[PDB]
RNA sequence: AUCUGUUUGGUGGAACCUGAUUAGAGGAAACUCAAAGAGUGCUAUGGUAU
């Protein structure tokens, strides 16, 4: 539409045909975007987990502090995420409500992972290689870009034996050798 | 200086018409519209252009008020190629010839000067600069020359006289068009010389505002003139606030 | 297929919808495409907006609003397994009905 | 005294022209241009708001 | 009304019908629309209608 | 519409009298003339364009 | 042009860096970088001003820097001034650190 | 200048290895091809080389003595803030003594 | 300079390397020693932070560059000095 | 021949131009007045230019000190009182109670200035004109607007105390 | 304390620690009413009060 | 010169630190196809309609 002029403004100033307030502010797209995400229903699954997340927090928040239960369930379930690599930290409890996003357990993704280990050089190139079969977590090639690595796993991830990207590496440091191949 | 056979740079101005020829020293220059000569004794620039002798003038500041008014760094101006100028108090071509070079062919200059002698010369300059209308005429009176003026894009008054601030606002009501410029250089001892300077700026000011002339700007031309500011607003009939 | 076919309002654009996902929104008369979206899912109808310019288009589970060049602009949540649209012009309204047996009524203007 | 006045005044004359132009007299020979260069994006021109 | 309007003793209209003419205590002449939403300037036509 | 563009008020004559108005006329023969009159005797006629 | 004639990139590569030619003129400060339109041109002086503000034939020069050149005292300036320098920049490099070296040796 | 190992340079990412250039020995064709310009042209480059040396140097200097009274200047300064802010605390207690 | 002499504030003047030891050179004095330590030790922290980063180096990262670019048989980066001519190009030029 | 990587096509808010938010996305430095030498005004000389504030005029009729004998004696020269049609507005805007300051701000000696401004705030206007010719008094008790006025250099500031009004700096005195 | 759950303790724990805060923290900052646009806010006020 | 080694320009851009950006950054073509912004031109003329 064009810009609206100034009376035509004020009679209309909720009208905005592409930003609605059901919209969350396209905190979909924008997440999506950062992490390359492909399935559109890919981050409001993640979202779905993280509101159970939060809500067992809340419902162990309200139980007394000096109850048994609630203080095991809560180190329970940080050490659980902190494992998945959901968590940075397990010292805080709020880190639950506060620190429990979507955005945490996309940067868990096998392309960001990749970036992060700087075996790609973009989240979109590293897609790319997986969807290529040049990544294997273990000896399991994965072609799935979604594929969240916990953290113990993250120390499996590399290229495969054959991959021409293997043999550049080699070949840029003269270091290939052929009897491996 | 800037002796004679000196190679120099040219460049151009913030403002268009305007150029700076660079070296040791540096100059405010315009392109000369009529090549070859010289009406005040001014240095020319020529300059070989494909080959075409292009030739430019330079523009003494001591001389013209508008040239210190470029050199203090007035931040709008409202004369620029191809825009209508009327021009009060045209003495000779010492400053007009220079206006008439920024306008171009395409646009015009109207001279209005009131005394004789300096308007046979004003008028000889003239002739060879075809976008000069000259008016020997009283610019008190702006409505003995209404035949010989249309719209101007901007009014440009260097007349000395008291009550300049009644000539400015009379001709800018009958020629200026509206969101047009004005440009107007008071000097304070012509005025009113019993008070200071600052007061009769301030003074002066005033009756432009209520001429329904907006003040945009002054400026004082020191170290080229003593006692001098241009001050440069807009005509803005709709209203000032 | 099947092609659901919904021509605008002005009878100037024609939106066809396949049930595999195939959804195209094209100038019938010129022979001009303005969008061609390849959705992997099963839509089931779809319908113009206010002008050729936005469409909607009932997928699987939500029902999603297009620009005229096909980039998606909301995905509406609140509607749930439509599989019929229909706009009411001089009240910018969009409504939708489904297996839900709801029938919402959606502006489009404020949202 | 005076003379500690005579130097501290002088002093202050070559002090006043860094922080402003001051009329000297005007021009003195030919024009020579700008000595000093000119710096086409600088307006040192008091705006009325 | 107006916050500077104090008392008014005369009010009248302008021979056109279009505006107001007031004078209160407080020294002033105002001068008012008749009709706060019409404006003085010639419509065209498709204004008009 | 006819709210927002409701802006009555157009202006004040002059700088007004000394003390209050008591006393207005209008010229019934002409559109854009009027006299005022205040308390301290002062009577004024006014170019209202 | 393109070409950028090497006469014309050392003229205005001689303005950019106008203030250490006279140790007595200090200009403003400024930055210059190379407009993207400009032309070269010679001055003209008026027929009264052929005394005082006129150079002869034989000074006269298609460049300034040929102008700058000619003169004796500049040239003799820069070779006094950039002299100098070298001996600040030439202070404890390599050469330095050699003697030092050799004044160990015994002889 | 520092002189990394070739140990510690060999095994280096790839973002930061630092580029380190060999002198060429056997004499490239263009270097063998190329033209000087001698004469009048060798005394207009020199000139311009000499030129370029005074302007950074001065430019050099004058930077370091803005540096120079940048330090006497906020030193004055950092006493003029600390006669500020002891009188302030001053006021502070003056006026909540009333209140 | 309150209640202080001239004479307090008198410049120390600072010797000389004695003639006997006048091969081996200056005699250094506390200014001069700061400035080697200084500049030992911002060597020694960046060649500390080269160790590092080559200690962390991830042997799979992959950069589209690596072809364009080449390495020394020793193992060093090669970097071309300006940055071959086609037989055409050879015979114009000679 | 298909692209590897395919996303769905999505609204980017922070590049999009249609959204409101990226839709909207030669230095001055003014002359130091040649009326000031340093931080004496040279040029101001009598008689004098004086800009009356609204609290000027009230605490005026406070101490029953008439304004132009009060500046006629203050500075020992002829004083014009200048009131700017913010000030009279103010004046107007106060009500019933100020009425008295009103007609003696209306006194013919007084002279007016016009205003092309919209807002009726006093204080920014004076604070404008000062700073744009120095030429003036600035009349007032205010003591957010003394503080600003003390700030511009050259600017001789008269306020109401006691039984008399005091002008500080003025040298001339 | 250690008997109280649910609702209770939240709301509890809340009203004790802006008893705490209330004797040192400034008053704007301290409390802050929840935004609520204009039309819904007068219709509450007007119920509470009716 | 199996002399010397500072400077100017070009090539290259390790570490630290700072700033901006981020489904990496670009480039070329046009009687191509779209969505918007600004200015300008045109008797642009029913105050109550032959
Ligand atoms: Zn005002």
């Amino acid at each position: 539409v064009r810009k609206l002029k100034h009376h035509e403004q004020k009679l209309l100033k909720k009208v905005d045909f592409l930003e609605w307030k059901q919209d969350q502010g396209h905190r979909d797209t924008q997440v999506m975007r950062t992490y390359h995400i492909q399935n559109r229903e890919d981050y409001h699954k993640y979202n779905r987990i993280c509101g159970d997340i939060r809500r067992l927090a809340n419902k162990l928040s309200l139980l007394p502090p000096t109850d048994p239960f609630r203080r095991k369930h809560e180190q329970l379930l940080l050490d659980k995420l902190y494992a998945m690599g959901v968590l940075t930290t397990k010292s805080k409890i709020s880190d639950l409500e506060n620190k429990v996003t979507v955005s945490a357990i996309c940067r868990r993704r096998l392309p960001v992972i990749m970036h992060r280990l700087k075996m790609a050089e973009t989240i979109q190139d590293a897609v790319k290689f997986i969807e290529q079969g040049h990544v294997r977590v273990g000896p399991n090639l994965i072609n799935d870009p979604a594929y969240l690595v916990t953290r113990n796993m993250e120390d499996y991830v590399t290229w495969v034996d054959n991959s021409k990207i293997k043999k550049t590496l080699l070949r840029y440091r003269n270091q290939i050798d052929d009897f491996d191949f | 200086g800037a002796r004679g056979g000196a190679k120099v740079v040219i460049e151009p101005h913030r403002h268009a018409g305007v150029y700076i020829a660079r070296g040791k020293e540096d100059l405010l220059v315009t392109k000369n519209m009529a090549p070859g000569e010289s009406v005040y004794g001014e240095k020319r620039i020529s300059v070989e252009e494909p080959p075409t002798k292009v030739e430019y003038r330079v523009w003494n500041p001591f001389r013209s008020k508008l040239a210190a008014g470029i050199m203090g760094g007035l931040d709008e101006l409202f004369i620029a190629p191809g825009k209508k100028v009327l021009y009060l108090g045209a003495a000779s071509g010492t400053s007009v010839s220079h206006v008439s070079d920024v306008v171009g062919p395409e646009g015009v200059v109207y001279a209005v000067e009131f005394s004789h002698r300096p308007g046979r010369e004003l008028i000889s300059m003239a002739k060879k600069r075809p976008n000069i209308i000259p008016i020997i005429e009283d610019a008190r009176h702006p409505q003995k020359y209404r035949m010989l003026i249309g719209m101007v894009d901007c009014v440009f008054a260097d007349v000395a006289q008291p009550d300049q601030a009644r000539i400015i606002a009379l001709n800018s009501h009958m020629f200026l068009k509206d969101q047009g410029g004005v440009v107007i250089s008071i000097k304070a001892n012509c005025i009113d010389s019993t008070v200071d300077a600052e007061t009769v700026f301030a003074r002066e000011v005033q009756k432009l505002r209520e001429e329904r002339i907006k003040p945009l700007e002054q400026l004082t031309l020191e170290p080229y003139e003593r006692d001098h500011c241009i001050v440069v607003g807009r005509y803005m009939r709709s209203g000032l606030k | 297929g099947p092609y659901h076919i919904k021509y605008a309002k002005n009878g100037t654009h024609l939106l066809i919808t396949g049930r595999k996902g195939h959804v195209a929104s094209m100038d019938w008369r010129k022979g001009q495409l303005r969008a061609e979206l390849f959705l992997n899912e099963t839509c089931h109808s779809a319908t113009y907006l206010q002008n050729e310019q936005y469409f909607a288009v009932a997928q699987k589970k939500y029902t999603f609003i297009y620009d005229h060049e096909g980039t998606e602009l909301h995905r509406l949540k609140q509607h749930i397994e439509a599989r019929h649209l229909d706009f009411l012009p001089y009240h910018y309204l969009l409504v939708t009905a489904g297996e839900t047996g709801w029938l919402k009524y959606h502006d489009v203007s404020t949202g | 005294s005076r003379v500690k006045k005579r130097k501290k005044y002088q002093k202050a004359q070559k002090k006043l022209k860094s922080v402003r132009a001051v009329y000297s007299g005007g021009q003195s020979g030919v024009y020579e241009g700008e000595k000093t260069g000119i710096k086409k994006g600088l307006t040192r021109s008091v705006k009325f708001k | 009304h107006t916050k500077r309007m104090q008392h008014v003793f005369q009010v009248k209209y302008s021979m056109d019908s279009k505006y107001i003419i007031s004078g209160s205590d407080d020294g002033n002449v105002r001068l008012w629309r008749s009709k706060a939403w019409e404006r003085s300037n010639v419509k065209t036509t498709r204004e008009k209608n | 519409l006819e709210r927002m563009f409701a802006k009555p008020f157009v202006g004040q004559l002059g700088y007004g009298h000394r003390d209050g108005v008591y006393a207005i006329a209008k010229n019934y023969g002409s559109l854009n003339k009027l006299a005022t009159g205040s308390a301290d005797g002062v009577i004024k006629y006014w170019n209202m364009s | 042009d393109d070409n950028m004639r090497r006469e014309v990139q050392r003229d205005l590569l001689l303005i950019k860096h106008r203030a250490a030619l006279d140790p007595k003129r200090h200009y403003k400060k400024q930055r210059w970088e190379v407009p993207e339109r400009f032309a070269i041109g010679t001055i003209i002086e008026d027929k009264s001003e052929f005394y005082s503000s006129r150079m002869n034939r034989k000074e006269r020069k298609s460049t300034i820097l040929e102008t700058l050149m000619g003169d004796e005292a500049s040239n003799k300036y820069f070779k006094r001034k950039y002299n100098e320098i070298q001996e600040k920049s030439t202070s404890g490099r390599k050469a330095h650190y050699k003697k030092m070296k050799e004044m160990r040796k015994k002889r | 200048g520092l002189k990394v190992p070739k140990a510690v340079q060999k095994e280096l990412p790839f973002k930061s290895q630092i580029h380190q250039m060999k002198p060429q020995k056997k004499k490239t064709y263009m270097a063998k091809r190329a033209v000087v310009l001698g004469g009048d042209e060798k005394k207009a480059r020199s000139f311009i080389q000499k030129v370029l040396t005074i302007s950074k140097a001065k430019d050099s200097k004058r930077k370091e003595q803005k540096a120079s009274q940048r330090k006497e200047r906020l030193k004055k300064l950092a006493k003029m803030e600390e006669e500020k802010s002891q009188r302030d605390k001053e006021k502070k207690k003056e006026y909540f003594a009333q209140n | 300079a309150k209640l202080v002499h001239d004479v307090q504030k008198k410049q120390h003047r600072e010797r000389s390397q004695l003639t006997s030891r006048s091969r081996y050179g200056f005699l250094e004095k506390h200014k001069d020693y700061v400035k080697r330590a200084q500049d030992f030790h911002r060597k020694q922290s960046t060649l500390k932070v080269l160790r590092e980063k080559a200690k962390e180096r991830n042997p799979d990262e992959y950069y589209h560059a690596m072809h364009s670019r080449k390495t020394d048989a020793k193992g060093l980066l090669i970097s071309s000095r300006h940055g071959s001519l086609s037989m055409d190009q050879v015979k114009l030029l000679k | 021949t298909r692209k590897f990587g395919l996303v769905k096509r999505t609204l980017n808010t922070k590049k999009d131009q249609r959204l409101k938010k990226n839709q909207e996305n030669t230095r001055n430095i003014p002359q130091v007045s040649s009326a000031l030498f340093f931080q004496y005004n040279q040029a101001i000389k009598p008689p004098y230019q004086v800009l009356i504030d609204t609290n000027f005029i009230n605490f005026s009729i406070q101490k029953k000190v008439d304004i132009v004998r009060g500046m006629m004696d203050c500075l020992l020269a002829k004083c014009n009182p200048l009131i700017t049609d913010c000030v009279m507005a103010e004046l107007e805007k106060l009500g019933p109670k100020y009425r008295i300051a009103l007609k003696l701000a209306r006194d013919p000696r007084i002279k007016r200035l016009s205003c092309s401004h919209k807002g009726t705030y006093a204080d920014d206007c004076l604070v404008h004109r000062v700073l744009q010719h120095k030429c003036y008094i600035v009349a007032t008790n205010d003591a957010g607007l003394k503080q600003r006025i003390r700030k511009i250099p050259g600017i001789p500031l008269m306020s109401v105390g006691g039984h008399a009004y005091v002008i500080e700096k003025l040298p001339d005195v | 304390d250690d008997q109280v759950i649910g609702k209770a303790r939240s709301r509890t724990l809340e009203m004790r620690l802006n008893r705490l805060s209330r004797v040192n923290g400034h008053q704007d900052k301290i409390n802050k009413l929840e935004k609520v646009p204009m039309h819904i806010r007068r219709g509450m006020i007007d119920k509470h009060v009716k």
